């Protein structure tokens, strides 16, 4: 469990008093948690020019420590809501908050929130380092490789507001090779990386397909929705008429289906119907036919919820003599094929396939850097245990020993920061 | 799932 503990003298982080005075609308915050017996209450959102916000001490993830001098550390959610609401308009509310627990972390990311974050000392440090004669790398990658990514946009702020130089900027000028490629990536947001990424691989006819592939197959529909939004803000064209310029054929079907990122939510009952339907017309539009039909496969694979598609896959084996994956490789070629094969392995065991994509971009001479890269970077906060668990178990080294063969110097110490675990 | 606006 997370963690917990009614008495103040055993809280980690830092601790802020603040005053807000009720409006017509409340203080002006959303709180969560104090359901589970043991749980901290946190500040969930606030209201945009309300008390809370323009009042400007409170931050999202704080916990509640005190409420107008009495503690509420164990507290549920309905007392303290409670408390709030009978205050009246214009009176004030005393609130001590508790700064350095995360809120909605992935339990499967290997890189964590910095708990005594002060955004203001990294933004020096990453300048004095920069400034440094023969630029100071290691404190750079030090630093940016250990804070979250939200933290770092909190960085970017301040030293923006330091210097009146951007950081990235700064850091482009600063740095080379691979290793700019990470740090510049980490500083990018996710859908501002994976939005770039995706433009980078469609920078003509020269596309990068693999990239595409890679992006479009593996992000869920609301990263899609957050990719599809900031793609157009940072690049004035919609996403969707990129790939259709790119891309032809079956292929651009299938990409144009799954970047809108509209597939079927995991429902709350499982259709084993439905299942055994769809897995029957897989290996009717497939194996057993003359050719093959794509457009029921991009139907089934781009339409379905993820654990249907799932059970899809297993109960398919019970009609085909290949499976989904054999099939692929004996029905379509090139871009499609790949295309299939991705999304495939993306339903079955998503982090599997990013250590074996891991694996491919090591195994031979040499490096698939920008894979390499770029599947540190993206995965970090998402799943990065689950892939190194997935990768050992395979492989028998751990992907740390893999970066450590095939990387050096200060990018290597990057990955393996992003990587995390010592080995 | 504990969410209300206060
Ligand atoms: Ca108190
Ligand atoms: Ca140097
Ligand atoms: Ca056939
Ligand atoms: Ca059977
Ligand atoms: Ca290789």
């Amino acid at each position: 469990k997370p963690f917990f503990t009614r008495n103040p003298s055993e809280l980690k982080g830092k601790f802020i008093h603040t005053k807000l005075r009720k409006s017509s609308r409340g203080f002006g915050f959303t709180v969560v948690g104090g359901d589970e017996p043991d749980e901290f209450l946190q500040i969930k959102s606030l209201v945009l020019d309300g008390p809370a916000a323009l009042d400007g001490k409170m931050e999202t993830g704080d916990v509640i420590v005190s409420v107008n001098d009495t503690c509420v550390l164990g507290h549920t959610h309905a007392q303290v809501v409670k408390i709030f609401q009978s205050i009246p308009i214009g009176a004030s509310v005393d609130l001590e908050l508790c700064r350095g627990y995360p809120l909605g972390s992935s339990a499967y990311g290997s890189v964590k929130a910095y708990t005594n974050f002060d955004a203001e000392r990294d933004a020096l440090n990453i300048e004095t380092a920069i400034k440094t004669k023969g630029v100071d790398e290691v404190t750079i990658v030090n630093i940016l490789t250990n804070r979250s990514n939200e933290q770092r946009q909190d960085i970017a702020f301040a030293y923006q507001r330091r210097t009146k130089k951007e950081l990235a900027s700064a850091l482009k000028s600063a740095l080379s090779g691979h290793l700019e490629t990470v740090i510049l990536g980490l500083l990018k947001t996710p859908a501002q990386y994976d939005a770039s990424e995706l433009k980078a691989s469609m920078k003509g006819l020269g596309t990068d397909e693999d990239s595409l592939i890679e992006i479009i197959c593996s992000r869920t529909n609301q990263e899609l929705q957050e990719i599809n939004r900031v793609y157009k803000e940072m690049y004035k064209t919609d996403l969707e008429k990129d790939i259709i310029s790119d891309t032809s054929g079956d292929f651009r079907k299938l990409m144009v289906a799954l970047a809108k990122g509209r597939r079927a939510e995991d429902g709350s009952v499982i259709d084993y119907e439905l299942i055994d339907q769809d897995a029957r017309d897989l290996y009717d539009a497939g194996v057993k036919r003359k050719g093959t039909d794509v457009p029921k496969w991009i139907s089934i694979m781009t339409e379905r919820s993820v654990p249907h598609l799932q059970k899809v896959f297993d109960r398919y084996k019970s009609y085909s003599p290949y499976d989904m994956l054999e099939s692929i490789r004996k029905e379509v070629k090139g871009d499609l094929e790949n295309a299939f094969l991705n999304l495939v392995q993306c339903i079955q065991n998503k982090p599997l396939y990013f250590a074996d994509r891991l694996y491919d971009s090591m195994k031979g001479k040499g490096t698939r850097d920008k894979v390499l890269i770029r599947i540190m970077v993206s995965r970090s906060e998402v799943d990065m245990l689950k892939i190194r668990s997935e990768f050992k178990r395979k492989y028998g080294k751990s992907l740390y020993y893999y970066i450590q063969q095939d990387t050096k110097g200060d990018y290597q110490k990057a990955l393996l920061y992003l990587c995390g675990g010592d080995d | 799932l504990p969410s209300t606006t206060l």
